[PDB]
C-alpha cells in the first residue's frame, strides 16, 4: 500500500551533504594534523608495541629477537 | 655492476646529468613549439613565431637542466653522507627536484607534494630493479655453443 | 553425490530458466527456488557424508583441463571450504525467496545471474587449482556487478559498481601475477605440490603480499574498506546478502587457505602488520559505526569490523584462534544476511534508509522488533550465540599469541555493543512519528519463513557449536602443523 | 629451365611416381575424385542461382558460379590424385593398381 | 626512370597540380619556426649517417 | 556425456541463441535446429579427432626439440 | 597444371575467382538489358564461396604445399606454421565477407569492387604469409596497402571517407619509404635478401656494435615499418581517425584481417632472420606505450569505432609483449593471443554492423539496450568482459598466458606495466556495459532486428569465447606446435 | 562520539583515504585521458610529425646507444619524461 | 495542429491506450495511462507518467500535465499521482505486453487459407 | 670513394624528403611529393648497392619499387583528386574533421 | 486554469546558412535542438540523444549577444565540445550547445543563427 515515508525535504538534504562529505576536504591544518596523529602516528604507535611485545616474549623465551617488516 | 663500470665522480655526474636535461629540455621544447600552431594574426609574420620557439626552447631547457641536476646533486649528496647506496638514496632526490623545480613552476605547495612524490615513485621504480627491462639471466634464447656437460 | 554434481546443479537450472519466456514470471520463480532448494538439500547431503579425521581433501575430481603445463582442474573439500560451501548454497534460495513478491519487474534474468553466482562460488570454494581458483575468484566479479548497477536503488549505484570492480579486479591482477610466478617457479599450479614446495624468503615475501594485497581488497581493510558500504548501500537487499556472507568471505578463504600455509616464514614477518591494521580498523570501523545516519552504512561497516576481526584471528597460529575464524566467519555470514534482509524488509515497506523517519516499531511490528533485536544481539555477539563463541575462540587465540593485540580487539566489544544497542533503539523502541510514517506492516509469512533458518542456524551454532568444530579440527591443526617438523 | 619437385616434406605412402603427367592425374580419377567435382560444382550453381535472384540474374549467375565450382571441383579433384599418386595421400588402390 | 617517372608519374602530378589551380595563402606557412626542428632531426639523421 | 550429444546440444543451442538473437521465437524453423544439431555435432567429433591429432604432432615436435637440444654435448 | 603449381593452388584458385568475379560483376553491372542491377551481393556471396573453396583446398592439401620446395624457396616457403595462419586468415576473410551483407542493401553499399578487393588482399596476406624473401614481403605489404587505401576511401561523396583514405595514404606511404630504406641498408650492409641468407650472416654476432651499423639501421626501420602496420603508439596515429572515417566493414577488415598476416611475417623476418635483444627491446619498448596509450586515450573516447580501435591498439601492445619476449612460450602467447584478439574482434565488429542498422555512432546510443535488446545486451557485455580478460571467457585465457610468458620472460616491468594497464583499462568496457544495463535515459534509440549472416556469426562466436574456458587444450596445442615449428 | 564522525569519517574514509583514493584518482586520470586524447588533433602534419619523432627517438636511443648511454642515466631520462607529464 | 507543433501521432514508451480510444494528431509521452472511450483531439498531448481515466475527452491544443489524473467530458485535473501509483504504468504496459506475447504464439509465420483458395478454385475449376 | 658519394647522396635526398615532409605543414601535396622522394632515394640505394656488389637482386627490387611507387602515385593522386573535389579545397584545415 | 498548450508554446526565430528567415515554434522545458528539428532546419538523424556526451556540435547555434544574457552561461563541457568540433580549435563567444538550451518565455522571441552543416553519417 501507500506506506512510502512523508519525505523531508532537509531531512535528504542532511542526507545527501553526509554522503557527500568527499567534496568539502580541503587539507586544512585540522584535517592534516588529524591525518598525521590518527592516520599514521597511531597505527605506528600500535605496530610498535606490538612488535615490542614479540621481542619482549621472546626475550623472555630466550630465542632471538624475531625479525618483522 | 653499474657502479664497477665507471668511475663517475660525483661532480662529473652532476654536471653530464645536467647537460643531458639541458639537451633533452631543448630537445622536447622544440617539439613542443612545433607542434602547437601561432595565432591567426601571426600567420603572416615568421620572426614572432621564431622568437616564441626559442623562448619554449630555452624555458623547458633550463627546467629540465635544472630539474636533473637537483636530483643528481640530493642522490650524490645523500650518498656521500650515509657512505652506501640504497632504493631511497635516489627516491629523495626524486622528490627533491620535482618540489624544489617543478613546485616553483607551479607556484603551489600542492603542484610540488604532487609532482615530488611521482618523481620519487618513478626513480624508486626504476630503482627497485636492476634498471634492467629483463631480470632473468639464466635463460639461453639461443644455442650456439657447445657444452661438455 | 559428487562436487561436480553440486557445482551442474545451477548450470541446469539457469539453462532452464534462460530458455523460459518472461511472460512465464510464476514458472521461472517456481523452477529457480526448486533449483536452488535442490541443491541445498544436495549440499546437506554431502554434509551428512564428510569425514572429520582425514586431513586429505575428500571428494577430489580430476578433470583434464590442459594436458600439459599441469593446469587440470581439480575439485575437492577439506573442511574449511566446505562450511562455505554449504553457506553459498543455504544463502541463494534467501535471495530468489526475497524478490519473490516483484520478480516480474526484476525477470527471469535476476535469478539467473544469481544462479550463475552460486555456480562461481560452488566452483571457487571446490577448487584444488591455484590458478583455477583465481579464474572463479575473479569470475565472481561479473554477478555481483551486473547485480549492483542494474538493480540499485538510485543513481549511485554506478559508482558503487565502478568503485568495486576496479578494487577487486586491482587485487585480481597482482594477485594474477604472483600465481603464474608461482606455476612459472614450480612448474604446476596445483595446492598440493605448492604447499609442498619452498620458496626463496624474498620471493614468499613478494608473493605473499601479492596475495595480501587481492585478499585485502576482498576482507575490507583499513585503506580498502571504503568501497565497500556504498556498496552495501546501492546495491539490492539480496545483493547486499550475497556480497556481505559471500564475498567477504570467499576473501578470507583464499588468504587462509593460499597465504598462511603456502609462506609461513613471509606471514611470521608480517603477523605484526595485519594485527595492526586489523585493530586499527576495529576501532575506527566501529567508532565511525557510531557516528552514520544509514542503516546499510551501520551494518556494512559493522561486517568491516567483525571481518577485520576474523583476520586478527588467523594469524593467532592455534587451534583456538583459527576454528574462532571460520567459525565466526560462518556466524558473521549469517548475522550479515539477516540483518541486511532487516533493513531491507523496512526499505521495502517504507522507501526510506535514514533512521531519523524510523522510531517507535514496536507498537507497529513487533514480529520485526524481536527478530530484529535477536540479530543485534548475535551482531553483538551475545553469549549463547555464534557470533560469541568465534570471538571469543578468536580472542583466546589472540590472547595466546599477542596480549597487547588481543587487548586491543577485546576493546571492540564495548563499542560493538554500543552502536548496536543505539541503532535498535533508534529504530524500534520510542514512539510512533506519525508525520513521517503513518502506516505500518509487520513481517509477513514469507519473510517470517525466511528468518527462520537464520535463527536456527545461530541457536544452534551458539549452544551447541560442538558440529561445527570437530568438522574442521584436523584441517586446522594440519594448517597450522604445515610449516614445522616437530 | 630448371624446376624441382622434391618436397620438404617426406611422403608417408609408397609414391607410384614422383610427378606424375597431367592426362595421367587426370586419368587416375576415381568415383571419389568424381564426386568431389560434382559436389562442389553444384553447390557453386546453388549458391549462385540463390545469390543472382534478387539482381536479377539467375542465369547469368549460375553461368559465374559453374565456372567458379568446376574450376575450383577439377583443381580439387587434381589436387587429391596427385597427393595420392605421390604417395603423400593414402593411395591404397593405385599402390596395388601398380603392384 | 626518366619514361615512368619523367613521363607518367611526372605529367600526372603536373596534370593534378594545374587543373586544381591552387592559390597562395590556401597553402602557405612561414618556414623559420621549423627550422630548429628541421635541423635537430637533419643533424640526427646526418650523424647516423656518419656512423 | 558423449561428444556427439555435446555437440548436438551445443549445436542447437547456437542456433537458439541465433533466433533469439533476431528477437525470432526460440523454436522458429526447427529443420534448422536439427541440422544445427547436426553440425555441432560433426563440430566436436571432428575437434577432437584434430586435436589428438595435433597434440600427436605437438609430441613429435617436442622430441625433435628435445634430440636437437641433446646433440649439444660433446 | 604442371606439378609444382600444386604449391600454390590456393593462390591460383583465389587469383583466377576474382578476375572472373570481376569480369562477371562488370559485365552484368553496365548491362542496359537489366535496370543496372546492384551486383554487390552475389558478388560477395560467390566471393564467399571462392574463401569457403580455397580455404577447403589449403586445408585438406597440407602437405601438398610442400611441392617444389627448393623452385618456390626464392619467393615463399610453406610449412605448419604458414598453413594455420592461412587458415586463420582465410576464416578471417569469410567471416568479414559474411558479416556485412547486410551492411550493403541497406547502405546501398553496391560496389562489387569492393569484394573484389577484399579477395585480392585476401591473396596479397596469403603471399605475405608465406613469404620467406624481402622483395616478397614488400610487394605483398604493398598490395594490400593499395587495396586498403581503395577501402578506406571507398564512399567517395563521404568527407570521413575520403580523408581517411588521404590519411592513411599519406601514412602508409611514408612508412613504405621507411621499410624501403631499411630493406635497402640491409641489403647493402648485408649481401642478401633471402630470409635464410640473413639468418646465416646475422646468427652468432649481436646487431649492437661498430659492426653491422649498416644492418641495424635496416632492422630497425624495416621494425618502424612492421610496427606502423600493426599500430604501435610511436605510430598508431592512423588507426583510430582511418577506423572512424572509413566504412564500417572496411574497419572491420583491417582491424581483424591485416593483424595475423603482419604479425606472422614479422615472426618470420625477425625471430627466424633477426633474432636478437635489441628488436625485443624495442618490440618491449612499443608494447609499453601501446598499452598505455590505448588504455588512457580509449578512457577519454565517447564513439564507438574509436573506442574499438584504441582497444585493438592495446591488444596490439599486448602481443607485442608478447613477442618482445621471443621465447617459445612468448611466440606460442603471441598466437594464441592474436586468435582470441581475432575472434573477440569479429564478436564486436559483427554486432556493431547489427547496430548499423538505426546508425549507431556514440556509446550512448546503446544505452537502455537491456530493454529493447536483452540477449544482445548480455552479448556484447560478454565481449567487453572478454576484452576486460575477465576470467572465464576467452581473452582473460590469452591474457594470464602473456603474463606467463612475460614472468618467465624476466621482464618484470614490462609485465607490471601490462597489468597496470589492464587494470587501468577496465573502466571503458565497464562504462559500456553500464550505458546498456544501468542507464536510465530520457529517450531511447531502438535497433532494428539483424540478419541471419550475422546472427549465426555471432552465436557461433559468443558461443566459443564464452565456452572457451572448458576447453583451451586444442588452441594451446596448436599455438605451440606453431612456435616450436617456427625454427624446426 | 566525535572521533566517530571528525576524524573517523570526514577526516579518513571521505577525507584522506577518498582524497588519495577513488576521487582524486578518478579526477587525475580523466585530465590525463583528455589530455592524451588532445594529441589526435586530427591534422596529417601532426600524424607524420609523430612518425618522425618515434623514428628519431628509435634511432638515437638504439643505434647511437653507446655514446648516449656514457652520457645519459636512463633513470634521468624516465624522470625528465614524468616532469615533463607533470 | 492548432498548436502549431507537428501534427504527427506519437505514442511513447510504456503507454496504454484503451479500447475506444480516438487518437488524432496526439503526443503521448512516455508512461502513460489512458482509458476507454478516451478522445485525443488534434494537438493534445499527455505529459510523461499521466492517467486519464475512462471517457474523458480533451479539446484540441488542450495537454495534460506531468504527473496528473484527469477525467469528464471535458478534460478536467482530478487528482495528482503519487509515486507508488506512478510506478505501476511499466507495471500495466509489460502485463499488457505479456498478454499480447500470450496471444502472438497461436499464429504461425504463414497462413493456410492458401490451401482454401486453391480448393475453391479447383472448385471452380 | 665513388660509393661514399653515392650513398652520401641518397641519405641526403632522404632527409631532404624527411625535411618536405617536416616544413610542409598546410601543403599536402608537397607532402606527397617528399614522399616520392624518399622512393627515389630508396631506389638509387637499391642500383646502387647492386652496383656495389655485383649482385641483381637489387636491379630486380629496384624495378619493382618504381613500379609500386607509380602505382601508389596513381592511388594517392585519386585519393587527392576526390578530396578537393568533396571539399572544394585542398587546405589542411579542412581535413581535420575526425579528432 | 484549462492547462493548454499555447502557454507552454514558445515562438523564436532562426536564419539558417544561406540567410533565409525561419519560424521556430518549440514548447517551453523542450531544447532549442528539438524545436529546430521538428521545424525541420536541423537532420533529426544526426542528433537524436539529447546529451551532452552524444553531442557532437552539431546543434550549435550562434546566439545575439544581447540574447546569451537570458540563459544560462556555457557549461565546461559544452565548451569543450564547441572547441573541439570546430573548423579552428577556438570559441566563438556567440555560439552554444542546442541541447542545454532551455526554451522558455524568457528566451521566447529569441533570434538565432544556424550555421553550415556537418556531416555525421560514419
Ligand atoms: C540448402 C541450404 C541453403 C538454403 C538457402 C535458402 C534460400 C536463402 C536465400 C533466400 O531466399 O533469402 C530470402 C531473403 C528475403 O527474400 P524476399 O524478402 O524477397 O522474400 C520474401 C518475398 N515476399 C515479400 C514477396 C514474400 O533474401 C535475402 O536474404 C537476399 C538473398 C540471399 C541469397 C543467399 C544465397 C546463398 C544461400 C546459402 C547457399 C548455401
Ligand atoms: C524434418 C525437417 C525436414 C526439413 C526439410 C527441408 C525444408 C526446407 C524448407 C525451405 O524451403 O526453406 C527455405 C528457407 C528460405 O528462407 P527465406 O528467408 O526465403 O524464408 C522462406 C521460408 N519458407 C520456406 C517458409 C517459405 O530456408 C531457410 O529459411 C533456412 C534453410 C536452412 C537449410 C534447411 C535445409 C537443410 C540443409
Ligand atoms: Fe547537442
Amino acid at each position: 500500500g501507500g506506506m512510502e515515508a512523508n519525505k523531508n525535504k532537509f531531512i535528504e538534504d542532511w542526507g545527501t551533504a553526509r554522503e557527500n562529505l568527499e567534496f568539502n576536504f580541503r587539507w586544512t591544518r585540522r584535517n592534516l594534523a588529524l591525518v598525521g596523529i590518527f592516520g599514521i602516528a597511531i597505527p605506528v604507535l600500535v605496530y610498535k608495541g606490538i612488535v615490542r611485545e614479540f621481542h619482549m616474549q621472546d626475550e623472555d623465551n630466550g630465542r632471538p629477537y624475531r625479525k618483522f617488516m | 655492476r653499474r657502479y664497477l663500470e665507471d668511475e663517475d665522480t660525483p661532480f662529473m655526474k652532476t654536471i653530464k646529468g645536467a647537460t643531458t636535461g639541458l639537451v633533452a629540455g631543448t630537445i622536447w621544447g622544440t617539439v613542443v613549439a612545433t607542434w602547437y600552431d601561432v595565432p591567426r594574426v601571426e600567420r603572416s609574420v615568421a620572426l614572432p613565431g621564431l622568437i616564441r620557439t626559442f623562448k619554449m626552447m630555452g624555458n623547458y631547457g633550463l627546467t629540465f637542466a635544472a630539474i636533473g641536476g637537483v636530483y643528481i646533486g640530493v642522490e650524490q649528496l645523500l650518498q656521500n653522507y650515509r657512505m652506501k647506496r640504497d632504493l631511497v638514496n635516489g627516491a629523495v632526490g626524486g622528490f627533491v627536484a620535482g618540489a624544489t623545480i617543478l613546485g616553483y613552476k607551479g607556484r603551489s605547495i600542492k603542484t610540488a607534494l604532487s609532482a615530488g612524490s611521482a618523481l620519487a615513485f618513478t626513480s624508486a621504480y626504476i630503482d627497485f630493479g636492476g634498471q634492467t627491462l629483463k631480470h632473468d639471466e639464466g635463460k639461453e634464447y639461443a644455442a650456439y655453443t657447445t657444452k661438455k656437460r | 553425490f559428487d562436487l561436480s554434481g553440486l557445482i551442474l546443479c545451477p548450470v541446469l537450472g539457469s539453462i532452464i530458466l534462460i530458455f523460459i519466456p518472461n511472460s512465464r514470471i510464476r514458472l521461472i520463480r517456481l523452477i529457480g527456488l526448486c533449483a536452488s532448494l535442490i541443491t541445498f538439500l544436495y549440499s546437506l547431503v554431502l554434509w551428512i557424508q564428510f569425514d572429520p579425521s582425514t586431513a586429505k581433501f575428500q571428494f577430489v575430481e580430476s578433470l583434464r583441463w590442459l594436458p600439459y603445463e599441469n593446469i587440470n582442474l581439480n575439485l575437492g573439500i577439506d573442511g574449511l571450504s566446505f562450511f562455505f560451501v554449504i553457506l553459498t548454497t543455504f544463502l541463494i534460495p534467501i535471495c530468489i525467496l526475497v524478490g519473490w513478491s516483484g520478480m516480474r519487474s526484476y525477470g527471469k534474468e535476476y535469478i539467473i545471474a544469481f544462479l550463475i553466482c552460486e555456480f562461481l562460488m560452488i566452483a571457487v570454494f571446490c577448487m584444488l587449482d591455484l590458478l583455477l581458483f583465481y579464474v572463479f575468484f575473479e569470475s565472481v566479479l561479473i554477478p555481483m556487478f551486473i547485480i549492483i548497477g542494474v538493480w540499485g536503488s538510485r543513481q549511485r549505484k554506478i559508482k558503487a559498481a565502478y568503485q568495486f570492480f576496479l578494487y577487486t579486479l586491482l587485487g585480481s591482477v597482482f594477485m594474477l601475477l604472483a600465481i603464474l610466478l608461482i606455476l612459472f617457479q614450480t612448474g604446476t599450479a596445483d595446492l598440493q605440490i605448492s604447499l609442498t614446495t619452498e620458496f626463496s624468503e624474498r620471493r614468499q615475501i613478494f608473493l605473499w603480499i601479492a596475495f595480501f594485497a587481492a585478499f585485502a581488497v576482498k576482507v575490507p581493510m583499513v585503506p580498502v574498506h571504503i568501497w565497500l558500504p556504498e556498496a552495501h548501500v546501492e546495491a539490492p537487499t539480496a545483493g547486499s546478502v550475497i556480497l556481505a556472507g559471500i564475498l567477504s568471505k570467499l576473501g578470507t578463504y583464499g588468504f587462509l587457505r593460499f597465504s598462511i600455509p603456502m609462506f609461513p616464514e613471509a606471514t611470521l614477518c608480517f603477523t605484526p602488520f595485519i594485527y595492526t591494521l586489523s585493530a586499527i580498523a576495529i576501532i575506527y570501523t566501529s567508532l565511525t559505526t557510531l557516528r552514520q545516519i544509514d542503516l546499510k552504512k551501520i551494518i556494512a561497516y559493522s561486517s568491516v569490523a567483525h571481518m577485520n576481526l576474523v583476520t586478527i584471528g588467523m594469524f593467532s597460529l592455534n587451534i583456538q584462534g583459527i576454528g574462532g575464524s571460520i567459525l565466526l566467519m560462518l556466524s558473521h555470514g549469517l548475522v550479515l544476511s539477516a540483518l541486511f534482509l532487516c533493513v531491507g524488509v523496512l526499505y521495502d515497506r517504507h522507501k526510506t534508509r535514514l533512521v531519523r523517519y524510523y522510531g517507535g516499531l514496536v507498537s507497529t511490528m513487533p514480529n520485526f522488533s524481536t527478530i530484529f533485536f535477536f540479530f543485534t544481539l548475535a551482531n553483538m555477539s551475545l553469549p549463547g550465540t555464534s557470533s560469541f563463541i568465534g570471538e571469543f575462540l578468536i580472542s583466546v587465540g589472540a590472547f595466546q599469541r599477542n596480549s597487547l593485540v588481543a587487548t586491543l580487539a577485546a576493546l571492540g566489544m564495548i563499542l560493538g555493543a554500543a552502536y548496536s544497542l543505539w541503532l535498535y533503539n533508534r529504530v524500534v523502541s520510542g514512539n510512533l512519528k506519525a508525520d513521517f510514517l503513518h502506516k505500518f506492516s509487520d513481517l509477513n509469512g514469507r519473510e517470517v519463513f525466511i528468518f527462520i533458518p537464520f535463527l536456527v542456524g545461530v541457536v544452534r551454532m551458539g549452544v551447541h557449536p560442538k558440529v561445527f568444530l570437530d568438522r574442521m579440527h584436523t584441517y586446522v591443526s594440519n594448517l597450522v602443523q604445515h610449516g614445522k617438523f616437530n | 629451365m630448371n624446376t624441382d619437385i622434391t618436397a620438404s616434406t617426406k611422403p608417408e605412402y609408397p609414391v607410384v611416381d614422383r610427378n606424375p603427367p597431367f592426362t595421367k592425374v587426370v586419368g587416375n580419377f576415381s568415383t571419389l575424385d568424381y564426386l568431389r567435382f560434382v559436389t562442389i560444382t553444384g553447390v557453386s550453381v546453388t549458391v549462385g542461382y540463390l545469390s543472382g535472384i534478387k539482381p536479377g540474374i539467375r542465369g547469368p549467375s549460375m553461368v559465374t558460379g559453374g565456372l567458379i565450382g568446376v574450376m575450383g571441383g577439377f583443381m580439387y579433384a587434381y589436387q587429391n590424385s596427385a597427393g595420392r599418386l605421390m604417395g603423400f595421400f593414402p593411395n591404397d588402390d593405385e599402390v596395388a593398381r601398380h603392384n | 626512370f626518366l619514361v615512368v617517372y619523367i613521363g607518367a608519374i611526372a605529367v600526372l602530378f603536373l596534370f593534378v597540380v594545374m587543373m586544381f589551380h591552387i592559390q597562395i595563402a590556401e597553402i602557405h606557412e612561414e618556414v623559420l619556426r621549423y627550422l630548429p626542428v628541421s635541423g635537430i632531426i637533419g643533424l640526427i639523421l646526418w650523424w647516423e649517417m656518419f656512423f | 556425456l558423449s561428444a556427439t550429444t555435446i555437440g548436438a546440444l551445443l549445436g542447437l543451442g547456437t542456433q537458439m541463441y541465433s533466433n533469439a538473437l533476431r528477437k525470432l521465437p526460440y523454436m522458429r524453423h526447427p529443420w534448422e535446429h536439427v541440422v544445427g544439431m547436426g553440425l555441432g555435432a560433426v563440430f566436436v567429433n571432428q575437434l577432437l579427432k584434430w586435436e589428438a591429432q595435433v597434440e600427436q604432432d605437438l609430441d613429435k615436435m617436442l622430441e625433435k626439440a628435445k634430440a636437437a637440444n641433446e646433440r649439444r654435448y660433446i | 597444371m604442371f606439378n609444382l603449381f600444386l604449391a600454390v593452388y590456393p593462390e591460383i584458385f583465389i587469383i583466377n575467382a576474382t578476375f572472373i568475379l570481376l569480369i562477371h560483376g562488370v559485365v552484368f553491372s553496365t548491362s542496359k538489358k537489366y535496370d543496372y542491377p546492384p551486383l554487390v551481393s552475389n558478388v560477395g556471396w560467390l566471393g564467399l564461396l571462392s574463401v569457403l573453396i580455397t580455404l577447403l583446398l589449403l586445408a585438406a592439401g597440407a602437405p601438398l604445399l610442400t611441392i617444389a620446395h627448393l623452385f618456390r624457396n626464392n619467393f615463399f616457403r610453406r610449412d605448419n606454421f604458414t598453413y594455420f595462419c592461412q587458415i586463420l586468415l582465410l576464416l578471417s576473410t569469410a567471416g568479414t565477407i559474411s558479416m556485412c551483407f547486410d551492411f550493403f542493401e541497406q547502405e546501398r553499399f553496391d560496389a562489387f569492387e569492393f569484394i573484389v578487393l577484399i579477395l585480392l588482399s585476401t591473396c596479397s596476406m596469403l603471399f605475405m604469409i608465406s613469404a620467406y624473401d624481402l622483395i616478397a614481403m614488400y610487394l605483398a605489404i604493398e598490395l594490400q596497402s593499395l587495396c586498403f587505401y581503395v577501402m578506406a576511401a571507398s564512399k567517395r561523396k563521404s568527407e570521413f571517407s575520403t580523408e581517411a583514405g588521404l590519411k592513411y595514404l599519406i601514412l602508409g606511404a611514408f612508412s613504405s619509404g621507411i621499410l624501403l630504406f631499411g630493406c635497402s641498408m640491409i641489403y647493402g650492409s648485408t649481401g642478401a635478401t633471402h630470409f635464410d641468407q640473413l639468418a646465416k650472416i646475422l646468427t652468432g654476432y649481436e646487431l649492437a656494435g661498430a659492426r653491422s651499423s649498416g644492418i641495424f639501421m635496416g632492422i630497425l626501420f624495416i621494425a618502424v615499418g612492421s610496427l606502423f602496420k600493426i599500430t604501435a603508439v610511436p605510430f598508431h596515429m592512423w588507426a583510430p581517425d582511418i577506423y572512424e572515417g572509413s566504412p564500417t566493414p572496411v574497419t572491420a577488415f583491417l582491424s581483424i584481417a591485416p593483424k595475423i598476416s603482419i604479425f606472422a611475417n614479422i615472426l618470420r623476418v625477425f625471430i627466424y632472420g633477426s633474432y636478437g635483444a635489441t628488436l625485443q627491446q624495442i618490440f618491449c619498448f612499443c608494447s609499453i606505450a601501446s598499452m598505455i596509450l590505448g588504455a588512457l586515450a580509449a578512457m577519454a573516447q565517447t564513439k564507438v569505432k574509436r573506442l574499438l580501435a584504441y582497444s585493438s591498439i592495446g591488444h596490439v601492445g599486448y602481443i607485442c609483449i608478447g613477442f618482445s619476449c621471443g621465447t617459445i612460450e612468448g611466440i606460442q602467447s603471441l598466437l594464441i593471443g592474436i586468435f582470441i584478439y581475432a575472434l573477440m574482434t569479429i564478436d564486436a565488429f559483427a554486432i556493431v554492423l547489427a547496430l548499423r542498422q538505426t546508425r549507431v555512432k556514440y556509446i550512448a546510443d546503446l544505452g537502455a539496450l537491456a530493454k529493447t535488446n536483452p540477449i544482445l545486451a548480455i552479448t556484447f557485455s560478454i565481449t567487453m568482459f572478454s576484452y576486460v580478460g575477465i576470467p572465464p571467457l576467452a581473452g582473460f585465457c590469452s591474457k594470464f598466458y602473456l603474463f606467463f610468458a612475460a614472468l618467465g620472460c624476466g621482464a618484470y616491468f614490462l609485465a607490471s606495466v601490462g597489468v597496470v594497464t589492464s587494470v587501468i583499462g577496465c573502466f571503458y568496457y565497464i562504462r559500456l556495459v553500464k550505458r546498456m544495463f544501468f542507464d536510465t535515459p530520457r529517450t531511447w534509440i531502438l535497433y532494428e532486428p539483424m540478419d541471419r549472416d550475422k546472427s549465426l556469426l555471432l552465436a557461433m562466436t559468443s558461443s566459443f569465447i564464452t565456452l572457451f574456458f572448458l576447453y583451451p587444450s586444442p588452441l594451446f596445442s596448436v599455438t605451440h606446435q606453431m612456435a616450436l615449428s617456427l625454427y624446426l | 562520539l566525535r572521533f566517530g564522525y571528525e576524524v573517523s569519517f570526514e577526516a579518513l574514509d571521505k577525507g584522506a583515504i577518498e582524497i588519495l583514493g577513488p576521487y582524486g584518482i578518478s579526477y587525475t586520470f580523466r585530465r590525463l585521458a583528455e589530455r592524451i586524447s588532445q594529441l589526435q588533433s586530427g591534422f596529417v602534419y601532426h600524424y607524420a610529425f609523430a612518425m618522425l619523432l618515434g623514428l628519431t627517438l628509435f634511432v638515437t636511443f638504439f643505434c647511437m646507444w653507446d655514446s648516449l648511454s656514457s652520457w645519459v642515466d636512463n633513470r634521468s631520462s624516465f624522470i625528465l619524461i614524468v616532469s615533463s607529464f607533470f | 495542429s492548432p498548436t502549431g507543433l507537428p501534427a504527427d501521432t506519437s505514442i511513447e514508451r510504456y503507454v496504454t491506450i484503451g479500447a475506444y480510444s480516438l487518437l488524432r494528431s496526439c503526443t503521448i509521452e512516455p508512461e502513460c495511462i489512458i482509458g476507454q472511450h478516451s478522445i485525443l483531439m488534434e494537438g493534445s498531448l499527455v505529459e510523461t507518467q499521466s492517467i486519464l481515466e475512462a471517457g474523458s475527452v480533451v479539446p484540441p491544443g488542450r495537454r495534460i500535465p506531468s504527473g496528473e489524473l484527469w477525467a469528464g467530458n471535458p478534460a478536467r485535473f482530478v487528482r495528482t499521482l503519487t509515486h507508488e501509483e506512478i510506478l505501476e504504468i511499466p507495471k500495466l504496459a509489460v502485463a499488457i505486453n505479456d498478454l499480447s506475447r500470450d496471444h502472438y504464439s497461436e499464429f504461425l509465420p504463414y497462413s493456410t487459407v492458401y490451401l482454401e483458395v486453391e480448393k475453391f478454385k479447383k472448385s471452380l475449376g | 670513394m665513388d660509393l661514399i658519394k653515392y650513398f652520401t647522396f641518397s641519405m641526403i635526398i632522404f632527409i631532404l624528403g624527411i625535411w618536405g615532409i617536416l616544413l610542409n605543414r598546410r601543403n599536402i601535396l608537397i607532402m606527397l611529393m617528399s614522399i616520392e622522394l624518399m622512393l627515389l632515394a630508396v631506389n638509387s640505394n637499391f642500383l646502387v648497392f647492386s652496383v656495389s656488389l655485383d649482385d641483381m637482386m637489387g636491379q630486380l627490387f629496384a624495378l619493382l619499387v618504381l613500379t609500386v611507387a607509380a602505382a601508389e602515385s596513381a592511388i594517392g593522386l585519386a585519393i587527392f583528386v576526390i578530396t578537393f573535389r568533396v571539399r572544394g579545397t585542398i587546405a589542411v584545415e579542412f581535413i581535420n574533421s575526425i579528432q | 486554469s484549462s492547462k493548454k498548450v499555447s502557454d507552454r508554446i514558445v515562438r523564436l526565430s532562426a536564419i539558417d546558412f544561406e540567410g533565409k528567415k525561419h519560424e521556430v515554434v518549440g514548447l517551453a522545458g523542450h531544447t532549442l535542438l528539438k524545436a529546430l528539428i521538428n521545424t525541420g532546419l536541423i537532420d533529426p538523424d544526426s542528433h537524436r540523444l539529447e546529451e551532452i556526451d552524444a553531442c557532437s556540435a552539431h546543434c550549435e547555434v550562434n546566439i545575439a549577444q544581447e540574447w546569451l544574457d537570458k540563459l544560462p552561461p556555457r557549461s565546461y563541457d559544452e565548451e569543450y565540445v564547441l572547441v573541439r568540433n570546430s573548423r579552428a580549435r577556438v570559441l566563438n563567444k556567440h555560439s552554444r550547445l542546442g541541447c542545454q538550451v532551455l526554451l522558455d518565455h524568457n528566451l521566447q522571441g529569441m533570434v538565432v543563427a544556424l550555421p553550415e552543416p556537418k556531416p555525421w553519417d560514419t
